[PDB]
């Protein structure tokens, strides 16, 4: 998989140009605002519980879903799809620090969709879910970081979508 | 250390040191003086952090000093805070550090499973970890702060 | 208890080994449900993908039965 | 220095094949005895 | 680079970054606006470095361009020659990366397994890459140098 | 052709062998199944 | 897989029938090219690495190939190439001196046109590869041998196309 | 057979046929013909030698020709007599094949589960083979005889 | 494995003190030598091959260990060292990174004695020949960074013998 | 392990010696005997359960091992047994094809004899076992390879003893 | 400690049976090779420095055993050598004469070999030794009690191995 | 046991070398240091009883462990107290005058650790009262063997501990 430096880099290794001024510029655009990442990162992995927590709360539970009958029945489904609802999350801070969908189009989308259509897993409830945990995690990081998590996010959803 | 997690890291392929890594080894002990005064700084400060860091966790959490409380009585108290000024001295040895490698061996692997057996509420000692991150960040400068803050922010969040 | 069908191709890209390398970049075989997200994690991680996966043992019900 | 031991052993690391080392290796990792095939092998080994 | 080698960690553990590694993923981007210029004079120095490490290779090892050698004929200079362009710029990319990533995962694992079909010799080019890192410091300064040499010393480290 | 190398973790040292060294050995005898054709199928099968 | 031998024997066992007069001249047909078979297995054994460093100068280096983004790019993917060349090499003496494809089928070209496919492995340009290989071991082992070992090149080459 | 036990060791080896290796082949094809010629001697006379073995098998086990035995009609005796028809063959193939391969993938593998759900005596059958071993080495000569007694009893002792 | 700064956590951890003067000023101490060791390190790298040749021709070699019964006879016995070596460099180039003997006696130097007794391999002219690049990297390293390089290899030479 | 061969030559490799007349000689010799040794492996592999058949009824079973209290008694420790005897005839066969009781040492004889002594079997009756087998294989083998045969199982009886 | 008859004595009376033809068989075996080992052992009591002489000659001394850093280096550990040679020489003259190891498993492998790992001698240079000694006393005795000495000399080595 | 001069000589012997300029700098690294530690010691001889005295009422009576329930209660356990603490004094006190741990590792640490466990001693009260001595005698010794002093009891504890 690939960051911004990486896919710079390799993007110019395929036809074997050397970093020109476009190529700086995309590098210096990259590093001047990585810092707010890292400030974003830092603070999603200090309070990823309650991420997951409040968009469960505001998507998923208190619903048909939760209640006997939908895909979230039975302790070892909540738990299953909250594992998911982590794992999302951390690749989205994964994808977010990157600068790059690549590892959300290795690592989470690479068979994912044909696997909760063999289970039945609700994808639109997974989509509420995952934008519930944006809405969260742009209400914490703050207006420095919001967009850079929103774009990754709106990422996987379509990518689920 | 970073130099523990750097030098492994770079025995595991039977290679030589990176020269990507014979970089923030450099940062660290270009930061070593800085990392030294602040640790020294928050060891000066140690009974005033813990003091008032418990009596702001007793004020937030008034149930756990109550008769039905994991702390309740004067030697139960003392206790709570000995496990604070605990967590001050590994927040500190991460400090020198340079990582959170030595608090993480020390006081977190096994730490949901102590606390369980004793019965103490864990979002308790995570809101006086809380508590004493605010005492400990008012006696410090902002990059300084901000710098200790973080590991308390590790401890938070690994105490979850 | 349920099986995933499923098939898959996953490329080494670090060490080029050198025998009989072809069963082990391309193949379909079942994996537990227990094992099965373990299983194709490894995929993602080695950098191949996965071409499909098929439930075969069991319903999408759940519920009781899905002890093993 | 050296606080504990697991104590030495006796190794014998091998230098070359010669083919008699390799076919007996060989039906060993089987553990079948002689195929019938083999047998010839030794045959006209000692023959030459 | 930097961040995907911290990542992949992250990701082999199953785990966030941690507290000592986004120091260093910090550390990282604050030396990039000095490097940036660094490898951007290696950059534009590229159709003369090698050129000028042509006439101090050959002329160093004259069994390369003899009848007997595996670059004789101006074609075959040739192709060394390119050979000496990919690889500065494939150690121009990892200096604007920072760890060996660039050169290792493209241009590095398997130069063994490469030439063990195609007869270049190893030796040789561990004079070639020791000239190039000598030729292309004199156009940075100390502090620059101090900042290119490590980059430099890793294809000589490594194939050997 | 290099030296083998293989690849540790955290916790241990990571080791490299000469080729020569176990080109000189027993020669690894070893035991591969090849089965997934297609399960469900179409190869040339039978049972090998 | 089998060999001439074993099919012949396997084809008369689902009959149930003794060796007759047919399958002892098929026998007799192989047997009477035995040496043949032997002598030609050890030239190409002994000059494996030569074979395959004419073929790769023939075929595919000096081209796109080996440039950015070419297939062949990179030491990892020139390695590979290479070691796929001398697979080829190694299961085509293996079909010479068995005396038939069914190793060839059973070893190489199951899954492998798909593999390829999945990976964006020039296919046309194994072909040719297998084909330098081809006329370079024909050149080699002579008139007693060559179209023997061409054949089982050739089923390479038609199995991958 | 011999062929592909030889192929299958090497590619499980991981390298090409050995020199030794290829010495099995050599023999096989120098062998051939001899075997060859051993195969047409004893495939001549098959309803003889089932005959001649049938007398021996029949005096030696009057249990199998008895009221509680299984050949006991002569129905079932025909279809003992087309068994022992049928593992002439198998022998006859092994000799032309030089390894038991198609033997054991014919008539050895299960066999046990044959003859235990046909409820028939499995030391009956091994005293037929012996018998038929005894009348075929008298039909042939004894150097051949040797490797015909080889594979003869390499069933004898599989069915056992 | 340890460096200084964990040695020095580890050591007032079991008695549960703070870092006081002497901590300080032993984490004080290794921090100015922080320089050095770096510069030195990548001297021991690059120069490695040439410094491995040197001390064996210094020490192994010329000797009774090259003759017929040697432990260095043949080649494959000499290709067991330069490996052998490679390690006593490698390793002890992570001892004057992280500088305390820790990781020399964990990985390297730990049952090393009992191996070499099983194996043959003479343990003085294994140390001899850790002498020897002693000599050769005190000689290329420089004048002060000469120190410290000469107190790992000879922790390392005293361990082993 | 090692044969006759291997054994003369890496004994006079390490001296350094050239293969002399002596050598030689001892290579006629393991030579000249070769096709006997090989006759008597095949009849060996041919009546393997055989022998094993007449070994137990003349030396094991009618005695008290079989009753109950022996160690042969159950069917587990009558099949460990009679698997136990087969490996010992078929390692005293690779040490007649190979001329030497190297492989015998090396893979049977260590541990067998604290084994036995952990787990109680008689090595008495383990001795007496296989001195049945070498009388019935030198009754199936002949004057050819009677001999030959029968001095790999006095060493085993031997290192058992 | 047991010899042959009192082994046999033994084994008959754990099963409380009178000696039989077997038992008689068995003790007239041993008694027909009585006066050979009784000539055989008088030749190495007298000749008992000579034998640990030159087999050290042949296996240890004028190697890196005696020079610096050896484990028979020093005056001490050169004795200590020559005296668990001379218990191992006359410990193989006492089993030769009992014709039983049983005095060896009983006196002196028991925990020899967890002594020599606890004192860090070589186990593969001991085993040497008495391999040396085996090879002195076999050209000693001469064809008459050769292999009646070395089975005891073999024993003594697959223990320590 | 073994000091400086002693290790620096047997670190020579062992490799066969000579005394080098090495050695030598070590061997003045201890003759400059002599009077210092001489010094340290007759202070540490003369002040013993103090020492020890003060260390007790400074880390252990006045507590639990003097009252019923204890391990110091009881005057023999008391005695047996004092006299544990007078052995780490006059150990650490023999470490400082001879520049070496190992008589600390082979007369003081050696089965103390299961020794202890054994008895019921508390190990953490024993470590906290070598501190306490140790405090004790850096006062008494002053700047000049302090850091000397303060590392064998560091030794000690950490040994323990
Ligand atoms: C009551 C004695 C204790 C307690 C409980 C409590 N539960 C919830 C919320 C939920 N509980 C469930 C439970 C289940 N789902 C299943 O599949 C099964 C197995 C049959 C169970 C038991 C679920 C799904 C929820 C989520 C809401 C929903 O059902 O949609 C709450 C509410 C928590 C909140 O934050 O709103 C509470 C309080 N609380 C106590 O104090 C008792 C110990
Ligand atoms: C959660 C918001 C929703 C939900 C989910 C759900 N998922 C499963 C089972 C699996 N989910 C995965 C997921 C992944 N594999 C990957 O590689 C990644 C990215 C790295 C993901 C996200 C997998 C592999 C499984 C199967 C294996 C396993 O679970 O261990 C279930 C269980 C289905 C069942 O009961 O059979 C559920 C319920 N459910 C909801 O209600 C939400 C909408
Ligand atoms: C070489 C002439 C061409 C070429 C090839 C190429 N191949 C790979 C990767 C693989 N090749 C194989 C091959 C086999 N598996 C088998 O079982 C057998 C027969 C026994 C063969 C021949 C496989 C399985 C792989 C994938 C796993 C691996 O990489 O080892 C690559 C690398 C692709 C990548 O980077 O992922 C390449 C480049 N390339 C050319 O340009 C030639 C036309
Ligand atoms: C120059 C200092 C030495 C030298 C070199 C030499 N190289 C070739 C031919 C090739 N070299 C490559 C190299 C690479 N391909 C990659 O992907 C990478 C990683 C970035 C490398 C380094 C390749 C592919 C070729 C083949 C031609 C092609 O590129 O298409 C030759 C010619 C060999 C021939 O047979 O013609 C030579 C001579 N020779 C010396 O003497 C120097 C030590
Ligand atoms: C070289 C100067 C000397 C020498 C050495 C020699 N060593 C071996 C074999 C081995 N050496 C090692 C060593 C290590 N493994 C480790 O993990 C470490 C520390 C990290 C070390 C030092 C081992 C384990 C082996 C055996 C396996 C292997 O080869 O990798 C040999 C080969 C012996 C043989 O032929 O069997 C030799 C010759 N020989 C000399 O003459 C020098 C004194
Ligand atoms: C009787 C219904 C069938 C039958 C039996 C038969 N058995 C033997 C000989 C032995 N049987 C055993 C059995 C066991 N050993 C055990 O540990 C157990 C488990 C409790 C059993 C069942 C043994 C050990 C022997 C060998 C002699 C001995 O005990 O010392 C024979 C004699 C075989 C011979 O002499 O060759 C026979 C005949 N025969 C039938 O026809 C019945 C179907
Ligand atoms: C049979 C004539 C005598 C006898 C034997 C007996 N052996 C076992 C168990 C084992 N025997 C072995 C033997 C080997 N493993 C090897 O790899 C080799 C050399 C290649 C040998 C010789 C082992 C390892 C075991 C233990 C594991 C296992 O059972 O497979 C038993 C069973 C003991 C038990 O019940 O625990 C027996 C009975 N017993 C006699 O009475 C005969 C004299
Ligand atoms: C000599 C050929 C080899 C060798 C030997 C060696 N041994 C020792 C020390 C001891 N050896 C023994 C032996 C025995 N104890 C017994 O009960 C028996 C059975 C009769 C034996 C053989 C013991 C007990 C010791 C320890 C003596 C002690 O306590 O000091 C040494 C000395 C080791 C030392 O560190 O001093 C040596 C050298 N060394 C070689 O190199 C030869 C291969
Ligand atoms: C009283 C008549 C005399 C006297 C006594 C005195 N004692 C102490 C201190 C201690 N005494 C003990 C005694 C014991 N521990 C035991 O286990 C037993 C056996 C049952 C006894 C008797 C101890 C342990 C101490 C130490 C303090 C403690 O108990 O924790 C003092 C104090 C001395 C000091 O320096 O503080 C005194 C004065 N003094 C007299 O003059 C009387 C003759
Ligand atoms: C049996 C196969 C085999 C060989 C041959 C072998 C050779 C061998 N030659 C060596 C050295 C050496 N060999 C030579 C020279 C030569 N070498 C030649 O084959 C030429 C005849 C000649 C040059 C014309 C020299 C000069 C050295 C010293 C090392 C050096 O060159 O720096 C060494 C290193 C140890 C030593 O110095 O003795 C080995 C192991 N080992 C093996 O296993």
């Amino acid at each position: 998989m690939q960051d911004a430096i990486t896919a710079v880099i390799n993007n110019y290794d395929v036809q074997g140009k050397y970093l020109d001024g476009a190529a700086l510029d995309k590098l210096k655009a990259y590093f001047t605002t990585g810092a707010v990442r890292v400030r974003a990162a830092a603070v999603i992995s200090s309070n990823a519980t309650t991420i997951i927590k409040e968009a469960a709360a505001k998507a998923l539970i208190y619903s048909d879903l939760t209640r006997p009958g939908g895909n979230m029945y039975t302790t070892r489904r909540y738990a299953a799809c909250i594992r998911d609802m982590d794992y999302f999350l951390r690749y989205a801070t994964y994808a977010m620090l990157a600068g790059d969908p690549s590892i959300l189009d290795e690592r989470v989308l690479n068979g994912l969709k044909e696997t909760y259509n063999s289970l039945g897993v609700p994808i639109a409830a997974t989509v509420g879910g995952i934008q519930a945990m944006k809405e969260v995690v742009g209400g914490l990081v703050g207006p420095d970081a919001a967009k850079e998590a929103s774009i990754y996010f709106d990422y996987l959803s379509s990518g689920l979508s | 250390s970073v130099l523990t997690k750097a030098i492994v890291n770079a025995d595991a392929e039977a290679r030589y040191l990176s020269p990507g890594e014979l970089d923030r080894i450099k940062s660290f002990v270009a930061s070593g003086e800085r990392r030294l005064r602040i640790a020294q700084t928050l060891t000066e400060a140690r009974e005033r952090i813990v003091k008032q860091a418990g009596d702001q966790l007793f004020q937030i959490r008034p149930d756990v000093v109550s008769p039905g409380g994991n702390a309740y009585g004067e030697k139960m108290t003392a206790l709570c805070l000995r496990d604070l000024d605990y967590y001050l001295r590994l927040v500190t040895y991460g400090i020198v550090a340079g990582d959170v490698t030595p608090i993480e061996e020390i006081g977190i692997i096994g730490v949901k499973e102590m606390y369980n057996s004793l019965q103490t509420p864990i979002p308790a000692v995570a809101e006086g970890v809380r508590a004493m991150k605010n005492v400990a960040t008012s006696l410090l400068s902002g990059d300084d702060a901000a710098e200790a803050g973080f590991y308390f922010d590790y401890l938070v969040g690994a105490m979850q | 208890s349920r099986y995933f069908k499923v098939t898959a191709c996953i490329p080494s890209l670090k060490r080029v080994r050198t025998g009989r390398e072809l069963q082990n970049t391309f193949f379909t075989k079942l994996v537990p449900y227990e094992n099965w997200f373990t299983e194709q994690q490894r995929i993602q991680k080695a950098g191949g993908k996965v071409l499909s996966v098929k439930l075969f043992t069991g319903v999408q019900g759940a519920n009781t039965g899905v002890g093993a | 220095s050296i606080r504990g031991t697991s104590g030495s052993t006796v190794a014998r690391p091998r230098l070359f094949r010669t083919v008699m080392t390799e076919t007996i290796n060989g039906i060993n990792a089987e553990d079948r005895y002689p195929n019938s095939g083999e047998v010839s092998q030794l045959d006209q080994f000692f023959g030459d | 680079s930097v961040v995907l080698t911290t990542i992949m960690n992250a990701d082999q553990q199953l785990r966030y970054p941690s507290v000592g590694e986004l120091e260093q993923i910090k550390n990282f981007m604050e030396d990039s606006a000095l490097r940036l210029k660094v490898a951007k004079t290696l950059s534009d120095a590229n159709d003369r470095v090698v050129k000028q490490a042509s006439a101090g290779l050959f002329q160093r090892r004259p069994d390369l361009n003899n009848p007997g050698g595996n670059a004789y004929g101006e074609k075959r200079l040739g192709s060394c020659i390119r050979d000496l362009g990919w690889y500065y710029r494939l150690i121009t990319y990892s200096i604007v990366a920072g760890n060996n990533e660039p050169v290792e995962r493209i241009g590095l694992t398997g130069i063994f397994e490469m030439y063990r079909v195609l007869e270049v010799p190893i030796p040789a080019m561990i004079e070639s890459m020791r000239l190039l890192k000598k030729e292309a410091l004199e156009l940075l300064s100390p502090a620059e140098a101090e900042i290119a040499a490590p980059y430099f010393d890793y294809v000589i480290g490594a194939m050997q | 052709p290099a030296d083998i190398v293989r690849p540790s973790s955290e916790d241990r040292p990571g080791l490299t062998l000469p080729y020569i060294y176990k080109l000189s050995a027993d020669s690894l005898t070893t035991f591969k199944m090849t089965a997934i054709y297609g399960a469900d199928g179409r190869p040339k099968v039978n049972l090998s």
